[PDB]
RNA sequence: CCAGGGCUACACACGUGCUACAAUGGCGCAUACAAAGAGAAGCGACCUCGCGAGAGCAAGCGGACCUCAUAAAGUGCGUCGUAGUCCGGAUUGGAGUCUGCAACUCGACUCCAUGAAGUCGGAAUCGCUAGUAAUCGUGGAUCAGAAUGCCACGGUGAAUAC
RNA sequence: CGCGGGGUGGAGCAGCCUGGUAGCUCGUCGGGCUCAUAACCCGAAGAUCGUCGGUUCAAAUCCGGCCCCCGCAACCA
RNA sequence: AAUAUGCCAC
RNA sequence: CCUCCUAAAGAGUAACGGAGGAGCACGAAGGUUGGCUAAUCCUGGUCGGACAUCAGGAGGUUAGUGCAAUGGCAUAAGCCA
């Protein structure tokens, strides 16, 4: 809501951000573009065909390469969504492998920073 | 380990550094990369910065490290534990 | 039936019985029996007290039981307080001779500890 | 009474010459020897206390007293009056007999014996030492030892201070370290 | 381009294998029976030394000649007598051999010692109808050293299919 | 305000009335079947009982208050 | 006897 | 019905005054004789700890009194036989 109510995935309290590194790995200005799209997720307009609840509560945010494939698996943790993994994929539909990695990161975040987010945040 | 016929292994440049530092008294820590070198008896008291991949871990050589590879006292990995 | 200060079984043959001494295996047991001139297939409860005394003398040659235990303990503790790689491995209770710890290593790490 | 004679003939002379006691009656004696085992496992199987008392009787040549709970403790699940240990007190002749047997037989049979601590004098001159295994006493047959019953031994002495107490014990060739 | 480090990290999870949980076995002693392959800064006899890894001198052979290289399971005798055990070998301590400039991270192997979990494995799940499965050893490529993998070779050798 | 109750794993409930110890279902986690998910199958962990202070050798239990949640009553003029 | 579902341009 | 306070140093004394208990237990927890003395803490001690049993000391009845509170209790009314 304050244009930055995002939380990036860490494996623990001081666990080196396992998403910021996998995000810096993303080639070139796709990083800035995806930051823009996160801002747009907090804007409330981010266009059609870009977001998809893949399976579970895991939402794929998409960008480019072939057809919207600079993919980012996140999930909504209250008002502030948590960005799990960010990855390049070629074929449509995030590989099952990457999906299952996203699910496991979701569960790990739940068991680290909490199951439901704080009362007021 | 090393065959006893070949004797112990010390790298020549580290041996030179050590002999000159010991004969010229306490000096700066021996900045060195020769992790594979052996700690000889006349190594005591020397502080030696053994490379470990990015840092030169300081090691104060004492009597009971004689016969050990200097690289053993400079660990090369970082580990604190999963989900502490 | 009390060699190096421990009870050894009387029903077993001498080679098998002497292995009960912490510090004597099959090889050292055979060496002890040969040096004390005792058959390898004789049962302990069937040896003359002179023979058991000779066996005591032989086993006294080697370091066994408490002396061996504390020797091993001081070697391990020296590794510890030196804090070399093997000392660190010993502290953490991980494999010490270069094995893999990605999987297995159950003997050092203990049984499974779920998250 | 062998060690009693040894006491009265040599240990007294050593102590007199050493501490310059003005009176011979000032020299420390050995008041009592108490052998205890706290069979805290009796609360489950009472028979365990009877068997442990049988072992103590074998060690001491003396039927033991069944010491019971002084006050109910819930942290150990004992109510008042539950028997939880057995003790024997040895004096005089059987004192000295057990004392010699201990020093000259049972202590050598201790696995990995290196020397009894000199810090076990309770600030007055009483020596308390813990025996982990009842097999060190040949009085107990090894093959029937159903369980490793330990015990603890208290040599109670007329010494005022630990220095005098340990001098008295060491004069008995007591294995300190 | 260079030296160090990492690819060997470990709360965990999965796949594919190896060794086991024993007596149709283990250990000790004697002994029979193979195929196929390799080899020239290579395979290395014989002999001497070492408890063993191996070391010294060193022939022979680019080979149906010499070496690797005694096959093992099997058979005969003894032993163990159902026990976490002479099963089982993980782990660890000490001492060592070889290769390689160099074995700490991170090699293989040997000796002494230690001797773990494991007593046939939930749901589930795989291979196989013949000399196959099962079981026993041997060789090679890669390679200075570094196979339980991979690729081949033989020995013993079934039940079942209405 | 008076009176009767209630506070127990993440949710719903037992247990407690007879002080010696906390269970059920759903859920969660791990594996399995499935191309994958749901259902399903097989294993596991989880609360130290609202809270303070007592009693008692021992308190989820008994007691006194305190906090919050329901129910009845708060009338005659 | 039970056996629900499959949204990522092509 | 029992105990303390209010209750004003004899007894007694009210309130929809302030605090707690009883509707029993015991054939021994009664009689007598003989004997013994507690709580707590510290030190030392096999498993065994803050708290089990053993030994010594300090302490002084700060314990106990089958159940409330008061008054008592060492000559014990407390604990064994
Ligand atoms: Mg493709
Ligand atoms: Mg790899
Ligand atoms: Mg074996
Ligand atoms: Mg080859
Ligand atoms: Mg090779
Ligand atoms: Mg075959
Ligand atoms: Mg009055
Ligand atoms: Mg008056
Ligand atoms: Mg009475
Ligand atoms: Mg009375
Ligand atoms: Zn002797």
């Amino acid at each position: 809501a304050a244009m930055g109510t995002w939380k990036f995935f860490r494996a623990s309290v001081d666990g080196r951000p396992v998403f910021k590194k996998e995000f810096d790995k993303l080639p070139d200005q796709a990083r800035a573009a995806l930051i823009v799209l996160m801002q747009r997720y907090l804007v409330g307009d981010l266009a059609a065909g870009s977001i998809k609840p893949i399976r579970g509560d895991i939402l794929e945010l998409r960008w480019h390469e072939a057809n919207n494939h600079f993919r980012v698996l996140f999930f909504r943790w209250g008002q502030h969504p948590v960005a799990l993994t960010a990855f390049y994929a070629n074929q449509q539909k995030t590989p099952k492998t990457k999906i299952e990695t996203a699910l496991d990161r979701q569960k790990i975040w739940k068991r680290a920073f909490g199951d439901t987010p704080p009362i007021l945040e | 380990p090393r065959s006893l016929k070949k004797g112990p292994f010390i790298d020549l440049h580290l041996l030179k550094k050590v002999e000159k530092a010991v004969e010229s008294g306490d000096k700066k820590p021996l900045r060195t990369w020769s992790r594979r070198s052996t700690i000889f008896p006349n190594m005591i008291g020397l502080t030696i910065a053994v490379h470990n991949g990015r840092q030169h871990v300081p090691v104060f050589v004492t009597d009971e490290m004689v016969g050990h590879k200097l690289g053993e006292f400079a660990p090369t990995r970082t580990y604190r534990g999963h989900a502490a | 039936a009390r060699i190096a200060g421990i009870n050894i079984p009387d029903h077993k043959h001498a080679v098998i019985a002497l292995t009960s001494i912490y510090g004597v295996g099959k090889t050292r047991s055979k060496a002890i029996l040969a040096a004390a001139g005792i058959a390898e297939d004789v049962k302990i409860s069937e040896l003359s007290e002179g023979q058991i005394d000779t066996l005591r003398d032989e086993v006294a040659k080697f370091v066994v039981e408490g002396d061996l235990r504390r020797e091993i303990s001081m070697s391990i503790k020296r590794l510890m307080d030196l804090g070399c790689y093997r000392g660190l491995r010993h502290r953490r209770g991980l494999p010490v001779r270069g094995q893999r710890t990605k999987t297995n290593a159950r003997t050092r790490k203990g049984p499974r500890k779920p998250i | 009474a062998k060690l009693h004679d040894y006491y009265k003939d040599e240990v007294v002379k050593k102590l007199m010459t050493e501490f310059n006691y003005n009176s011979v009656m000032q020299v420390p004696r050995v008041e009592k020897i108490t052998l205890n085992m706290g069979v805290g496992e009796a609360i489950a199987d009472k028979k365990l206390l009877d068997n442990a008392a049988a072992d103590l009787a074998a060690i001491s040549g003396q039927k033991p007293l069944i010491t019971k709970a002084r006050k109910s403790v819930a942290g150990f699940k004992i109510r008042q009056g539950y028997p939880i240990g057995c003790k024997v007190t040895l004096r005089g002749e059987r004192m000295w007999e057990f004392f010699e047997r201990l020093i000259t037989i049972a202590v050598p049979r201790i696995r990995d014996f290196r020397g009894l601590s000199a810090k076990s004098f309770d600030g007055r001159g009483n020596y308390s030492m813990g025996v982990r295994e009842q097999i060190i006493f040949p009085e107990i047959d090894y093959d029937k030892v159903d369980r490793v019953r330990g015990l603890d031994i208290t040599i109670t002495t007329t010494a005022k201070s630990d220095e005098e107490g340990r001098a008295l014990l060491a004069a008995f060739d007591f294995p300190f370290r």
